[PDB]
């Protein structure tokens, strides 16, 4: 009956936050079950992709439908043939061959729209409103933290379309190795809080040798993007240099760090070329 | 680990079911100075 | 190999499966919101 009291502002902002992280857990419980059936969805649909090719490659006769198979199967990019492969979105729309993964999917889309909004969230909606019709609310933070609230229930999409380009899959044989590398990004976080000195330094420095050293930076550039800490380096950069600028540039040989991570990044991977060119200026 | 644990539309108490993100692992040092205090 | 094939597939399936879908919730939350009440005071709306 917490929620049912006549609780104070105060006290209604701290459950809202509670409601928030019942709501995120409930979004990464959400995220696991994809992930699941995405990974024997995509494990059907790689065995039967790889048997269908190599019967196409079987047949005696080459012929233009043969040569538009060798396009549609080898020449086409690994994304351009999932985004082939999941084209049949709409009713019949130029399907690939299997047709049980189809229906599959579709019962799976379908039940992940039931778990999501199309009892929790009628609940925290239905005491969203009755809190604001009860009385004028004087805190703008209370009143911002109950509408993303209320929008958050009224919209369970927008957390899978927030979410998914920042999920991402690791083999179980790295698993200590992605944990160390979390742990490293956690601390590079923590220290970007805290102001600048020697000591600071010398962590950051150790952090981004640690980075350098974990084998997950060379083998997911994909991974390292999405975790995205080429911006938080870019944050310590300008930290650094925002006086210097002006003058008395401080931290050089950070600095300097700074300089040999972001070109490392940027050589290991063509995309990150790309995603790096956004600071150019 | 799926989406509903029943055949059911019923989805369970927020929170509670397997996880296997990974996480940072908890850690306190007894009162270097690495960690935190431990509690109980 | 099967970790980036998953991951191939995660990213497919949002920009396919979940970007697409249009629920019409607009008309129903407003009139909601801007219902008064019972209890005048602000409506949840205009505030």
């Amino acid at each position: 009956g917490l929620l049912q009291m006549k609780l104070p502002e105060p006290v209604k902002l701290q459950m809202c936050l509670l409601l928030q992280y019942l709501c995120d857990c409930q979004v990464r419980h959400r995220i696991e079950a994809i992930v699941a059936f995405s990974d024997d969805f995509v494990a059907k649909l790689q065995d039967n992709q790889r048997f269908r090719y190599n019967e196409v490659m079987q047949a005696l006769n080459m012929s233009a439908a043969l040569t538009a198979r060798k396009t549609r199967e080898f020449r086409s990019p690994p994304q351009e043939q999932i985004n082939m492969l999941l084209n049949f979105k709409d009713d019949k729309s130029e399907c690939p061959c299997p047709e049980e993964i189809r229906d599959q999917l579709l019962d799976f889309h379908e039940d992940l729209m039931t778990h999501c909004g199309i009892s929790l969230q009628q609940l925290i909606s239905e005491t969203m409103v009755r809190w604001a019709q009860e009385s004028v609310i004087e805190d703008p933070e209370l009143v911002r933290a109950m509408f993303v609230l209320l929008h958050r229930q009224y919209d369970g999409i927008g957390g899978l379309v927030r979410a998914l380009p920042k999920t991402y899959t690791i083999n179980g044989v790295s698993v200590e190795d992605t944990i160390n590398l979390l742990a490293s990004l956690g601390q590079i976080r923590s220290l970007l809080s805290v102001r600048m000195g020697k000591e600071e330094e010398k962590l950051m420095i150790r952090g981004l040798g640690d980075i350098m050293n974990n084998k997950v930076f060379y083998q997911h550039p994909n991974l390292m993007r999405a975790l995205g800490m080429h911006e938080t380096v870019m944050e310590v950069m300008v930290n650094v240099l925002g006086g210097g600028e002006s003058k008395e540039i401080t931290f050089p040989k950070m600095v300097a760090n700074c300089c040999r991570f972001l070109c490392y990044f940027c050589r290991i991977s063509r995309q990150n070329q790309k995603a790096m060119f956004d600071h150019l200026s | 680990i799926t989406l509903f644990p029943d055949e059911n539309k019923k989805h369970g108490l927020p929170g509670i079911g397997l996880s296997t993100s990974l996480r940072p692992r908890m850690r306190f040092s007894s009162p270097c100075y690495q960690y935190s205090p431990e509690f109980p | 190999p099967r970790h980036r094939a998953v991951n191939l597939f995660l990213q497919g399936y949002e920009k396919s499966w979940i970007e697409t879908e249009e629920h019409y919730f607009e008309d129903k939350l407003i009139e909601d919101l801007a219902k008064p009440g019972a209890e005048k005071r602000v409506d949840p709306l205009h505030q």
